[PDB]
């Protein structure tokens, strides 16, 4: 299993977060390479070993101090218009040394509001699903000051707003890696 | 060739007017749903563009005299444009009149009344209205009512006096006898055969309606008095008028807040569907979609795709501020919208249909020339919406929508509570509207000396509605101007008209629907014949006299109170049993005369 891309130079934003699915490959080292600050259904030691049908990991930049509302039970904008973590198939907070190519260039932002139609229906993210492109496009064209702007996509009117977290820049940075393991029997293709 | 040139003129006007109307209407809509200092000025500039256009076109319209033109369609559109309005006055009088209008409006809007027994406490009008519709304390109610009249009435009287003279001179400049006559002209129509209605005829039919509704009001008055007399013991005579400050309304227009004191059967519960909607997990979307089906079941028009995508139907969660108050919009270019902040409540289930009803009418006359894109009369616009509202409220509809138990039925006690609650909004409001409109008309006409304006106002109120003020006003007071629609340039007859038309239309649609029963049980849906007949009238707009438009539904030429009396027929009979010989009132009674 090749995890180079998890600690590679191009650290993603959440609005456009990245993920990689591993299958039919051989996967401790990932945790040695970065500095872990915290560990949060499956025990991380149970996750660390054993054979899985499939292993899927997503990652994005995110302040450690903001972890309070990244968890289940949160109804924050950082959950509904940002990243809705799935829990159906049984989260490491870490920082990355500047000695590791981690460029962290550009601006890091998130969506705060995204709705549409005459009923102002919230275009909320499905678990394991990214923000809708209409939401992504409106956010890209947003003033970044939090002001809500009007957009029209496919004839449907949208209201969208964007804010940043690009002020939280320390040499180690703050990143979150979420590993989900599918333990369905009969496959078992991802082993240590 | 005057008519031919006039036609080309009007087609050019109508085309540009639609484009300018769209820009203004859109800027206004966007502002109301997105309050920002950037949208503020934007809307006005758009409004000015239309205004500058309308006046240039007015001058052009006057080049096509109505005497030479024979085609009535052309004459009506030109007649609308061929009006000088304030541009008959000198610059000083025109500017002075505008200044007075702004000042009178401001005095009302920013008015407040302070507590005479405790200077620390003081309420703005919004707080004073809240007291009038809720408080049962005779004392609190009295100082807020009296205070409002003293605080604004004595500042507006002088302005209104000068305002009257200026409005009359303006009307003379526009070839009317006075400003009352100018307003009467809104009901005047030109046509052949029996489709001809005069300005003076309006007064005569209004008096006729008053007398026809009068006996229902007299029965309601005696009943209400008998109950308020116990609520406020030793304050009201067994026979006599009601105290103005105890009517549940700062201006004494509606008696609806008295329902809890005057309820026919205290032991009976009313119908409230709010609980059912919550149990059934309704949304705002469900309320509006059902509103569309109601009208499709009547047989009118569907909603457009633009309606569903662009209208602001609920309050946003975005952070932007919006204006909440139910309004039907027409932005032109077949762009129809409804603006409201819908909640899952039984009241909004009726309001959504009401606003939807306005759109149904607006769509119907969309095929008319720009200038004629209105209701036949302002009373029709509102009356049609109200008829549809009653049809939805009727329990048969609620059962059809699955909002009531199948084992639910109404008894003859429930029907009485329903009708009286309606009477407090419909019947008790009529002689008020009539009294106030007639008084102003005499003021503008010049039948009452300035020093007698106040005396005539209260003498009429005692004889027409049976309402009395507990502490006498020397004369400096101008109580009528304490009301929004008197301080501002608004007419009230439309409300008198709206109510009578509502019933004429409801009854006529019921017989088409073949409802063999009471009008309060009659619904209009699932009767496509009634739908089609209503379609034909709504489509007309101002291309025809309102007497024609009325005939198309009710088969009559004039206003008729009989349908109203019919609707409340079983209420009237019950009130007789309750009132006995107490029916009517003594206009010689007044709290001040007690000691
Ligand atoms: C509530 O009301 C406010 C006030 O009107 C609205 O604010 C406006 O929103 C529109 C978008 O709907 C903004 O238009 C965009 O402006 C961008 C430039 O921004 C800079 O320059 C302007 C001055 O012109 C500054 O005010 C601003 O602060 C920035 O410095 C353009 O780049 C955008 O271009 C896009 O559309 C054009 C269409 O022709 C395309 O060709 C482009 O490729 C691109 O897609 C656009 O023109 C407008 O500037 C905002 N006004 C102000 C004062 O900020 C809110 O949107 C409204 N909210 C809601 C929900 O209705
Ligand atoms: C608007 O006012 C103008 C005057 O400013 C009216 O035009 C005058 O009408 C009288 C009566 O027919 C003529 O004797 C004058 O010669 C006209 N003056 C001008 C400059 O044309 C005009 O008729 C009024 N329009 C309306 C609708 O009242
Ligand atoms: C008439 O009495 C009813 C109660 O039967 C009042 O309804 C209540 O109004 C308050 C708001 O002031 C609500 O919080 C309550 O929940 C309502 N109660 C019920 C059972 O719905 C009604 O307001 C009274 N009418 C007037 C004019 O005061
Ligand atoms: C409502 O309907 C009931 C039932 O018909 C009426 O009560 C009846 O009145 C007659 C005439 O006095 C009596 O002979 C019956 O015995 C009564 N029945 C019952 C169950 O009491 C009632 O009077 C009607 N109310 C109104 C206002 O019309
Ligand atoms: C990061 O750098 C510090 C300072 O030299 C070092 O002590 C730490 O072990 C390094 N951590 C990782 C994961 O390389
Ligand atoms: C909104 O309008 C578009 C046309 O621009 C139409 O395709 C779409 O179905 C409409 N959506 C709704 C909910 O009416
Ligand atoms: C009046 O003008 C309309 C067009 O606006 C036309 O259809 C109608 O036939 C004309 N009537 C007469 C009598 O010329
Ligand atoms: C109209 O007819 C339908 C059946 O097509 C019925 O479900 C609905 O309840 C009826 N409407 C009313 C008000 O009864």
């Amino acid at each position: 299993c090749n995890f180079t891309d998890l600690f590679r130079e191009n650290a993603p934003t959440i609005m456009q977060y990245k993920r990689q699915v591993f299958t039919r490959c051989n996967y401790t080292l990932l945790l040695s390479l970065v500095q872990v600050d915290e560990f949060v259904k499956i025990t991380p030691e149970a996750l660390a070993t054993g054979c899985y049908s499939s292993l899927t990991v997503d990652w994005f930049a995110f302040p450690y101090a903001w972890k309070s509302y990244l968890a289940i039970g949160s109804a924050d904008r950082i959950v509904r218009f940002n990243y809705n973590q799935d829990y159906s198939n049984p989260r490491i907070h870490s920082k990355v040394n500047s000695s590791v190519g981690i460029s962290y260039s550009g601006l890091y932002s998130y969506i705060t509001n995204c709705n549409y139609g005459g009923f102002n229906k919230d275009d909320v993210v499905k678990p394991g699903g990214r923000a809708s492109q209409p939401c992504v496009t409106g956010a890209l064209n947003s003033p970044t000051n939090g002001q809500v702007w009007s957009f029209n996509f496919g004839g449907v009117p949208y209201r969208t707003s964007r804010l940043t977290y690009t002020d939280h820049l320390k040499n180690p940075l703050d990143m979150v890696y979420v590993i989900t393991v599918k333990y369905e029997p009969g496959a078992e293709t991802v082993c240590p | 060739t005057t008519e031919e040139e006039a036609r080309d003129f009007l087609d050019k006007f109508n085309s540009e007017a639609e484009n300018l109307s769209h820009e203004s209407a859109l800027a206004s809509w966007d502002y109301n749903t997105n309050i920002t200092d950037e949208n503020a000025q934007k809307m006005n500039e758009a409004d000015s563009k239309w205004s500058d256009f309308y006046k240039e076109q007015s001058k052009r319209a006057q080049a096509f005299p109505l005497q030479e033109i024979q085609n009535l369609t052309i004459k009506l559109q030109l007649q609308i444009l061929q009006q000088n309005g304030s541009s008959v006055l000198t610059a000083e009088k025109s500017k002075r009149l505008s200044t007075i209008l702004t000042t009178m409006s401001t005095i009302y809007s920013t008015g407040k009344v302070c507590n005479p027994n405790n200077p620390q406490q003081c309420f703005t009008l919004s707080g004073l209205e809240d007291i009038m519709e809720k408080s049962k304390d005779y004392h609190q109610r009295l100082w807020v009512w009296e205070g409002w009249r003293s605080e604004v009435g004595k500042q507006l009287r002088p302005l209104y006096e000068e305002y009257v003279v200026l409005k009359n001179e303006m009307a003379r400049g526009n070839n009317y006898e006075d400003y009352g006559d100018y307003w009467r002209g809104d009901y005047e129509t030109e046509g052949e055969d029996g489709y001809n209605y005069s300005r003076n005829q309006l007064m005569e039919d209004v008096d006729r309606i008053f007398l026809e509704i009068k006996p229902l009001y007299e029965q309601l008055h005696a009943y209400v008095r008998a109950k308020l007399m116990n609520a406020y013991p030793s304050r009201i005579s067994p026979t006599g008028c009601l105290p103005a400050h105890l009517l549940g309304d700062m201006w004494g227009r509606f008696w609806t807040n008295l329902y809890n004191l005057t309820v026919p059967f205290e032991q009976k519960q009313n119908i409230d569907v709010t609980e059912t909607m919550k149990k059934q997990s309704w949304d705002a979307e469900k309320i509006f979609k059902e509103a569309e089906k109601f009208y499709l079941s009547v047989g009118l028009y569907s909603m457009t795709q633009g309606f569903w995508n662009n209208s602001m139907l609920t309050e946003p969660s975005d952070g932007r501020q919006v204006v909440c108050h139910p309004t039907a919009w027409d932005l032109g270019e077949d762009d129809f919208r409804i603006k409201m902040c819908t909640k899952v409540t039984m009241d909004d289930f009726l309001t959504a249909h009401h606003e939807m009803g306005h759109i149904q009418y607006d769509m119907a006359y969309a095929k008319q020339p720009y200038l004629l894109r209105n209701g036949a009369n302002e009373g029709f616009h509102e009356a049609v919406g109200e008829v549809m509202s009653l049809s939805v409220a009727t329990p048969k509809h609620l059962k059809g929508m699955g909002l009531l138990p199948s084992d639910f039925s109404e008894d003859n006690e429930t029907e009485i509570n329903f009708l009286l609650k309606q009477a407090l909004n419909i019947v008790g409001t009529l002689p008020f509207t009539y009294m106030l409109e007639k008084w102003r008309w005499m003021v503008f006409e010049g039948k009452i000396p300035k020093e007698q304006w106040m005396e005539k106002w209260w003498e009429m109120k005692r004889e027409i509605v049976g309402v009395v003020e507990p502490l006498p006003h020397d004369e400096t007071y101008c109580d009528p101007a304490s009301l929004f629609h008197v301080a501002n340039d608004y007419s009230f007859i439309r409300y008198f008209t709206r109510t009578i038309l509502e019933f004429q239309f409801q009854e006529a649609l019921c017989k088409i629907a073949k409802h063999e029963g009471p009008l309060h049980k009659c619904d209009i849906s699932n009767s496509t014949e009634a739908g089609k007949k209503l379609k034909d009238m709504l489509e007309l707009g101002k291309s025809k006299p309102w007497t024609y438009a009325l005939n198309q539904i009710a088969r009559t030429k004039e206003m008729d109170a009989k349908p109203l009396l019919n609707y409340f027929e079983p209420l009237f009979s019950w009130l007789k049993k309750q009132n006995g010989n107490s029916v009517g009132w003594s206009a010689d009674w007044s709290p001040y005369s007690e000691q």
